[PDB]
RNA sequence: UUGGCGGAAAGGCCUUGGGUGCUUGCUGGCGAAUUGCAAUGUCAUUUUGCGUGGGGAUAAAUCAUUUGUAUACGACUUAGAUGUACAACGGGGUAUUGUAAGCAGUAGAGUAGCCUUGUUGUUACGAUCUGCUGAGAUUAAGCCUUUGUUGUCUGAUUUGU
RNA sequence: GUGAACAGCCUCUAGUUGAUAGAAUAAUGUAGAUAAGGGAAGUCGGCAAAAUAGAUCCGUAACUUCGGGAUAAGGAUUGGCUCUAAGGGUCGAUCAACUU
RNA sequence: UUCAAAUGAGAACUUUGAAGACUGAAGUGGGGAAAGGUUCCACGUCAACAGCAGUUGGACGUGGGUUAGUCGAUCCUAAGA
RNA sequence: GAAAUUGUUGAAAGGGAAGGGCAUUUGAUCAGACA
């Protein structure tokens, strides 16, 4: 989801010219990686082999607003939730039996 | 370490040419980077005391030099301060004990 | 590049209404210390064009040139031609083997050659490389004259001389994205007209149904190479011949900077090249000047030029005096002094 | 192993010397089966990876910071680990305006007041004028220069035939 | 306060400081501006813009229903400062207005 | 528009102080007619709403609040019904 | 708890569309007789 966003330096890292910021998602992220490290301990796993291994985003509900258009008309005017979850891990014929048989007695 | 001096900071080369309603607001902006190279500081606090100063002649009216008195203090934090001399002219850095 | 002049001389053209009479004319200052040979390269003919054979390279090179190969000079750790140095540390087989090849089978040569970056007033610090073919003589003897230059400098005045018709390779000045208007010089539209009128009105017929190459567009405007040739050279400066801006008639002791230098350059030290008119490309950008591809005898050149006065008031404004004496001569004393 | 030659994409060709293997040029002596009446009946050269040991060599780029000869954003062009280093101030030069503040004057159209009526009476009010004063202010923000002052100089990421 | 003025411009009382922000300053725009010499050659067309502008004094044509046209057209003056003259009230004296 | 403090898990946007500004009395000031109907006030509180944000709110939850012999209606008549 | 549409994982192909018909190679996968 990329279409006629800026460019920047920042993404020759991984090989891309368009990379961008995105500090609401980034802490949501956050606080699930905290939540599963906590988990990981109280179970009694190894902090220092811990990788994330599965994380998964999918669209939940739409929420619903209105905009006022031109010309008394009315556009919808939606957020895109998410839901998000994530996983941390620790770190022969007859004539071939032939040929074997002469080519063993061969050499 | 913590250490005080006093330094003169041309304000007139750093607005040249700055939208009028901008000015006073950009002063404050270019004080807090001032402090950034000289005392390697990313918290920067103003007096009040010091925004009056900058402000003294109107959003567009900040005087060409200012000296200031910054103070890097206790995990580090540059404090700055104005200075009341007659004019800021001729005045070089100079360590305060 | 360092910046223009003005400069008043006799017209020696007979038939001109302004023959044996004084004119004005503006001309172009290029700083131009020595360069350094630092080493060769052997070219041979191929069905599909030149093809470059071998390089050899001088056994020390300065932190100048070896600047030019970094990136990151102050991390690194300065191993450019380290190893290369030890086929030095021989006899020097290897270095005359590949001088060999050179000889035996090229047909062009050229010798690599760098600035001395660090007399100039610029911040660079890192010179600029560059080939210059070698013309006369034979293949060994071009070869054979590139070995003595090693770690050498060779002054401007041995390549180019007075009165010498000579071409500017340059970079012009950027200026950005352009409207067509000012990048092209297409006709405003009328004060009437919607949606803006710096613009084409129309960028093509129905058919073929695309826009054509032809067709002016707004873009990048500037920065691009240009080759300007047939510009005579006027004088040829020393760097160290204090009185470079005198003449055989103001006969006044000052150099060839005005007063104040130059503006946004600074003060000419070195060997220069005052050239007639304008050059492509502005102030401390790096210039190749290149002798004539032809035998010019259209009378413009093979005119001898006796220089009678250099401008060296002072060009951050209008400046009204030649030398600090003069200005203390005409005011008298100041209350500074 | 010896020597020479080949640069158009040479990466090949020719030659000296010895070692060792084979020789169907000629004459001998042994072995073959059963893959069962054919089944490609597997004998080539491409690339890469993991383990053996015999030698060889001990770097850079990017981000972040910085520069404006560059620039919509990317990109481009510069600088930065101890220095003819860089930066912030200060000094000088070069420029622009046109004579600062303050103090003083027997300069100043005139009009008032006091006793002592003063042959410049003093003292007040007074646009402006004169002197100190081609003074004062501003000057790189994309001007030049610097034996001065004060500081700064090891964070992050990635790349192997 | 300025001024003829409930004009425009600045201030006291009182009331707000609300309109998504940060960085940069390409092209093309929207809005506001300036231009050497020429002066409508532009264009269907002076569209747009420019010029004129307050007040005092001088001066003012054809035509006309005699009321107008008329601010016709066309000229001059305007700051600051120090003075002078004239224009009043109440009962010689005494007190108080901005107008020219 | 800016600086600081206070509060808070969290502050370009809440509160307080300081500074810079505007409306400039035919006002961004102080009251009403019609229309709206609790939006008024306090406490608690932020899922949704205030096209950014929010600890704030004309939002959400629970309560409190409109006192007349003299102010109006009521009475009179107008065009008219 | 279907479809449009979407995330993750796995496999495969991709030099200015994609999809289809006939035939076979390769990979993956699978039923039928052992009389
Ligand atoms: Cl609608
Ligand atoms: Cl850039
Ligand atoms: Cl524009
Ligand atoms: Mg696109
Ligand atoms: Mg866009
Ligand atoms: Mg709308
Ligand atoms: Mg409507
Ligand atoms: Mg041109
Ligand atoms: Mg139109
Ligand atoms: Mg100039
Ligand atoms: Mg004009
Ligand atoms: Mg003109
Ligand atoms: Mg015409
Ligand atoms: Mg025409
Ligand atoms: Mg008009
Ligand atoms: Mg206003
Ligand atoms: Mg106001
Ligand atoms: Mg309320
Ligand atoms: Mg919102
Ligand atoms: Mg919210
Ligand atoms: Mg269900
Ligand atoms: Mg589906």
């Amino acid at each position: 989801f990329n279409s006629s966003i800026g460019r920047t330096a920042q993404g020759k890292e991984f090989g891309v010219t368009k990379a961008r910021w995105p500090a609401k998602s980034v802490k949501f992220v956050q606080g699930l990686l905290q939540n599963a490290a906590a988990n990981a301990e109280a179970k009694g796993l190894d902090a220092t082999k811990l990788y994330v291994s599965h994380i998964q985003v999918n669209q939940a509900p739409k929420q619903r607003r209105r905009t006022y258009r031109a010309h008394g008309r009315i556009n919808k005017y939606e957020s895109s939730p998410s839901h998000i979850e994530l996983v941390v891990t620790e770190k022969l014929t007859s004539r071939q039996r032939g040929r074997i048989a002469a080519q063993k007695r061969i050499a | 370490d913590v250490v005080t001096r006093e330094y003169t900071i041309n304000l007139h080369k750093r607005l040249h040419g700055v939208s009028f309603k901008k000015r006073a607001p950009r002063a404050v902006k270019e004080i807090k980077k001032f402090a950034k190279l000289h005392m390697g500081t990313d918290d920067v606090r103003l007096a009040p005391e010091l925004n009056q100063a900058i402000w003294k002649r109107g959003v567009k009216g900040v005087e060409y030099r200012l000296r200031l008195r910054i103070s890097r203090k206790r995990p580090l934090f540059s404090y700055v301060e104005p200075v009341l001399v007659a004019s800021a002219k001729g005045l070089q850095t100079v360590v305060v004990e | 590049k360092a910046g223009m002049t003005t400069i008043v001389r006799d017209l020696d053209r007979p038939g001109s209404k302004f023959h044996k009479r004084e004119v004005v004319e503006a001309v172009t200052v290029v700083d131009t210390p020595p360069v350094v040979v630092v080493g060769v390269v052997g070219y041979v003919e191929t069905p599909r064009g030149l093809r470059s054979l071998t390089t050899v390279w001088a056994e020390h090179l300065s932190d100048e040139v070896k600047r030019r190969f970094y990136k990151n000079w102050y991390k690194s750790k300065k191993k450019a031609f380290t190893k290369y140095s030890a086929k030095y540390a021989q006899d020097g087989a290897g270095i005359e083997r590949e001088l060999a090849r050179i000889k035996k089978y090229a047909s062009v040569v050229r010798v690599l050659v760098h600035t001395q970056i660090r007399k100039t007033p610029l911040a660079q610090k890192k010179a600029h490389l560059a080939e210059i073919q070698l013309n006369g003589g034979s293949i060994s003897e071009k070869v054979d004259w590139a070995r003595e230059h090693f770690e050498k400098t060779v002054a401007v005045d041995s390549v180019f001389e007075q009165n010498e018709m000579i071409d500017a390779i340059a970079v012009t000045k950027g200026h950005g994205f352009e409207g067509v208007t000012h990048r092209w010089g297409t006709k405003k539209l009328p004060r009437k007209t919607h949606r803006g009128l710096r613009k084409v009105a129309c960028i093509g017929a129905w058919h073929p149904a695309h826009v054509m190459w032809s067709v002016a567009r707004a873009g990048q405007r500037g920065y691009h190479s240009r080759t300007s040739i047939n510009h005579k050279i006027y004088r040829v400066g020393k760097g160290d011949d204090e009185a470079n801006g005198a003449t055989s008639f103001d006969r006044t002791k000052k150099t060839i900077t005005p007063m104040g230098g130059f503006v946004h350059y600074g003060e000419i030290k070195n060997d220069f090249i005052m050239v007639k008119g304008c050059i492509p490309g502005n102030r401390k950008r790096i210039v190749t000047l290149r002798k004539s591809l032809y035998t010019n005898t259209s009378r413009k050149a093979l005119e001898e030029v006796s220089l009678k006065w250099i401008d060296t008031a002072s060009k951050f404004g209008k400046g009204r005096f030649q030398t600090p004496a003069e200005k203390h001569a005409f005011m008298g004393t100041l209350k500074k002094d």
